[PDB]
């Protein structure tokens, strides 16, 4: 009869009331996915950003941000890549003193170019063209070791590199070689020239240099994020 | 070594193919009349989900569905009387796909988690299922008891709830199964990889008895013919093919030259004479199985659409959307 | 005759758009569920301002100005009157609450996605709506504005011809509550808004080696100010000092005012959605 | 491998002809057509949506 009815109608109250509090709290959180290579040093990141998927909550300004990684599904082809559509940034790791050095065991193919590879994948995908990319280059100092020492040359595995210039409007750390310098912009701006050349307005690359014992991480993400907000917004209204 | 052999092989299984086709499914249907032009209306339409749907699940009963999303709930709706019977907190906040046993007392759950997550109706947490490398694509329930879950470490598994661990293992896909449909009767098992190709496999001998490639690109979704003699998959390549079984090979091609976008779900009528596909084009174009002429647009969608059901009683069709919005059309 | 006819053309070539535009804006919200948004509830309520303002005032101002009486009864014109006030107060004061809505998106993006909900999308609209009201019909229905000269009085005995005239008091407090008040607002908040996108625009630069704002801005606060400042300062003149100020260019500046509602539609329904959706309907 | 052995086992199949198939697939269409609501829109007395 009409009872059956009223139960149902009282229960639909009742989920509509806790789907619109679920609402709320999901609007008010912030997702970010962690992306990077096997060995880029995500795990140093996510430790230094902390303090079959990997989810850790942490909050800064009380913002509340979720950042998810995935590692077991390692395939030229990623079909849970398109998933994370509504994520406000994609976090990207790379090594940047892995230029010298291949896992592939192939010639040529250095883990840095595979590296720009999957950024390039990433960025001219049909599915993430809105979502902007918070580039970390981790190990800065690692390749300042490589750099100073005679081991090996960028020329010798990136040919633009012997004709490439340092930057004259250019920011170098307050204690750096200028080889180091001239090495860490060449790899940013490799990534770069890429970042430039798809988007249109839509999504923006943000380039940060990071060592293995940098603890502004957490505000660095937070200040990309909400450039990242400002823009999006800025560009809904049609004035940036 | 054994390459010149299983190439020598796999090309005297095409020429057998070849030699036991003699005119297409167009040449003999030709003479029948068209179904025309359908137009579909949104009954009802079911709103509520905080983020995109990607599957959903009709009842048996053909009334009540279950739809899962990316917020983390599994939702269960009255199709009648659009009354959410329950909603479900999910453990995992990405889901990939849901599923609703026959009897109904179960409802199923997985995705990016690589766990197999079953819900006890008459709500906890039942059995959680494990053992998958790869990211689960797609569950259905033979009975009560079993289950069936595809995920991206290219096998598809067996379970049991009870004992909790897999009965058997499927192998022979090299790229990771996206879709996969029972059988009416239960015997047979199909499912569709990235490599192109859509295999049949058998839920008691657990072996391929048939593969098919047909297909250029990945495939995105599969479901049987109702005789259960015949099956549709749906690729990326903007075009939905009619397998049948008993000849091994492809019938006919779904394809426009207007439509450049893939497939997401495909699902037959319950005479099997309406193809149903969703597209990623933000609508569902349904086809004339005997025909391959589109006959109507399901165009009432504002995102792409994830997931398209009919009722076992074949009266309304639901296609659940990335717009949060989840529409039932007769 | 033929002057009339003229000016009669173009009252109804500026009704017929304004309908025309509201409408089609009504529609294009009320038809699609995509296009259900937060500030799309703010659009939708300046739309239905400006639609309510075109439907009874416009018309009846314009049978006014060509037939040079008031047919109807003296009740009428100030119900009339109160509408038209009601419509101005609206439509300003939801352009100015628009403008905060974008403020507050842009200059804290973090917190205006919990700021602003459907519930309080609605109060707000409810509270604008009241404010409009209340200044409205307060002061009218109620005689608080009618003037004290022996003009005023017989003019208000008369039934024929039905002009305004309005208290000093009246009219400052009706500018100020309308006008003056959100024109502030509204400049304060572009101003920021501008701002900030000047400081994301020189990051860009800087960060990428390798003018929009300013166009919209301009837009956005030329159509407004120029449509409606003329007829305020005017409005506060004529209570000033009555013999500064004709009847003719205070009835110029009010129209230009009305025909404001007309670009409203054009303006603030400019996204890609919008043009979609009037594809669509249209 | 194991693929020579499975892609052998898979060769020795019974097929019939595809007219047969087709024929079937077309009888089953023809037979079962009544009994589908999607082809023949359902009156609205029927219809248990609307
Ligand atoms: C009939 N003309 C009225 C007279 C006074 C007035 C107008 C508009 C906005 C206001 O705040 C006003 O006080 C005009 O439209």
């Amino acid at each position: 009869q009409r009872n059956e009815e009223k139960a149902q109608r009282e229960a639909n109250k009742k989920i509509e009331k806790q789907l619109q509090k679920d609402k709320q709290v999901y609007r008010a959180t912030h997702r970010l996915l962690l992306l990077g290579a096997g060995e880029s040093g995500k795990s140093t990141i996510v430790k230094q950003m902390r303090i079959g998927i990997f989810e850790t909550k942490f909050q800064v300004d009380k913002v509340n941000f979720h950042m998810f990684d995935v590692g077991g599904q390692r395939d030229e082809r990623r079909k849970w890549i398109q998933c994370f559509n509504d994520v406000t940034a994609i976090i990207f790791v790379v090594a940047s003193s892995s230029y010298n050095m291949v896992i592939r065991e192939d010639n040529q193919t250095n883990r840095l170019q595979e590296a720009l590879n999957l950024f390039k994948s990433i960025w001219n995908n049909r599915w993430l063209r809105t979502i902007s990319v918070i580039l970390f280059l981790n190990k800065q100092d690692l390749l300042a070791e490589k750099v100073l020492a005679g081991k090996s040359k960028i020329e010798d595995y990136f040919p633009e590199f012997a004709r490439y210039t340092t930057p004259e409007d250019a920011t170098p750390e307050p204690g750096e070689d200028p080889r180091v310098t001239r090495a860490k912009y060449f790899i940013r701006d490799e990534f770069l020239r890429i970042s430039t050349a798809s988007g249109d307005g839509r999504h923006y690359c943000y380039p940060h240099f990071t060592c293995a014992v940098d603890t502004e991480n957490i505000r660095r993400v937070f200040n990309d994020c909400r450039d990242i907000i400002q823009r999006m917004h800025l560009r809904q209204y049609e004035l940036l | 070594q054994l390459r010149q052999e299983a190439e020598q092989l796999k090309n005297q299984i095409r020429d057998a193919r070849k030699a036991c086709a003699d005119a297409t499914l167009s040449q003999i249907t030709n003479n029948i009349d068209p179904v025309g032009r359908i137009q579909m209306r949104t009954r009802r339409t079911l709103r509520g989900h905080l983020a995109k749907i990607y599957a959903m699940h009709w009842g048996t009963d053909s009334r009540l569905l279950v739809s899962a999303s990316q917020d983390g709930k599994l939702i269960i709706w009255d199709s009648y009387t659009t009354n959410k019977v329950h909603a479900i907190p999910l453990r995992s906040s990405w889901v990939m796909t849901c599923a609703y046993a026959p009897s109904g007392n179960y409802v199923a759950c997985g995705g990016l988690d690589n766990i197999c997550s079953i819900y006890n109706l008459k709500v906890r947490v039942s059995r959680e299922l494990a053992g998958h490398t790869g990211y689960l694509s797609c569950c259905r329930f033979l009975d009560d008891n079993q289950i069936v879950t595809s995920s991206g470490d290219t096998t598809c598994a067996l379970w049991d709830i009870e004992t909790g661990q897999q009965t058997t293992t499927f192998t022979g896909h090299t790229g990771d199964v996206m879709s996969l449909s029972l059988a009416p009767d239960t015997r047979l098992f199909v499912s569709g990889a990235c490599d192109a190709s859509a295999k049949l496999w058998d839920v008691r001998e657990g072996m391929c008895r048939q593969t098919f490639t047909g297909h250029e690109s990945d495939i995105n979704a599969i479901c049987f013919f109702p005789n259960g003699n015949a099956f549709a998959t749906g690729s990326d390549d903007a075009t939905c093919r009619l397998f049948d079984l008993r000849a091994d090979q492809e019938l006919m091609t779904y394809s426009h030259d207007n439509i450049i976008c893939g497939i997401t779900s495909v699902s037959f009528s319950k005479s099997g004479r309406l193809l149903l596909a969703g597209y990623d084009d933000f609508n569902c174009n349904v086809w004339d199985a005997l025909k391959a002429d589109r006959a109507g647009v399901l165009a009432g969608h504002d995102n792409r659409v994830s997931c398209l059901g009919v009722t076992d009683d074949g009266m309304a069709v639901a296609t659940g959307s990335w717009d949060s919005f989840l529409k039932i059309w007769n | 005759e033929v002057w009339v006819v003229g000016m009669g053309i173009v009252m109804s070539l500026i009704v017929l758009a304004i309908v025309f535009g509201n409408v089609l804006v009504i529609t294009a919200i009320a038809k699609f569920e995509r296009l259900q948004t937060v500030t799309n509830y703010f659009i939708t309520s300046l739309a239905c301002a400006d639609l309510v303002m075109g439907l009874a005032v416009v018309p009846f101002g314009a049978a006014h100005i060509l037939t040079k009486t008031w047919t109807f009864g003296n009740f009428w014109c100030e119900f009339w009157t109160s509408i038209d006030v009601l419509c101005v107060t609206a439509s300003i004061e939801t352009l100015c609450v628009i403008a905060v809505d974008r403020y507050f998106a842009i200059t804290s993006p973090f917190k205006y996605q919990s700021l602003l909900t459907k519930n309080k999308a609605r109060v707000i609209i409810l509270m604008v709506w009241i404010v409009s009201g209340l200044t409205s019909f307060l002061p009218i229905q109620m005689h608080w504005y009618r003037a004290t000269h022996q003009e005023a009085i017989n003019c208000y005995a008369e039934e024929t011809c039905c002009d305004f005239f309005t208290n000093q008091a009246y009219a400052i407090a009706s500018s100020i509550v309308s006008f003056y008040v959100p024109l502030v607002i509204m400049v304060f908040v572009y101003s920021r808004v501008f701002q900030e996108a000047k400081r994301q625009l020189q990051k860009i630069d800087k960060s990428e080696g390798r003018h929009k704002a300013l166009k919209t801005l301009g837009i956005i606060m030329g159509t407004f100010t120029l449509c409606w400042l003329p007829f305020f300062i005017v409005n506060i003149v004529h209570v000033i000092q009555d013999n500064l100020i004709r009847k003719e260019v205070y009835i110029l500046l009010n129209w230009i005012g009305y025909v404001n509602s007309g670009f409203n539609p054009l303006i603030y329904c400019r996204s890609p959605d919008f043009r979609i959706a009037f594809q669509e309907l249209l | 491998r194991k693929l020579v052995e499975q892609l052998k086992m898979e060769a020795n199949i019974d097929r019939i002809k595809v007219s047969k198939a087709a024929a079937d697939l077309m009888a089953y269409c023809e037979a079962h057509a009544k009994e589908d609501p999607l082809l023949t829109p359902v009156p609205a007395s029927e219809n248990p949506f609307r």
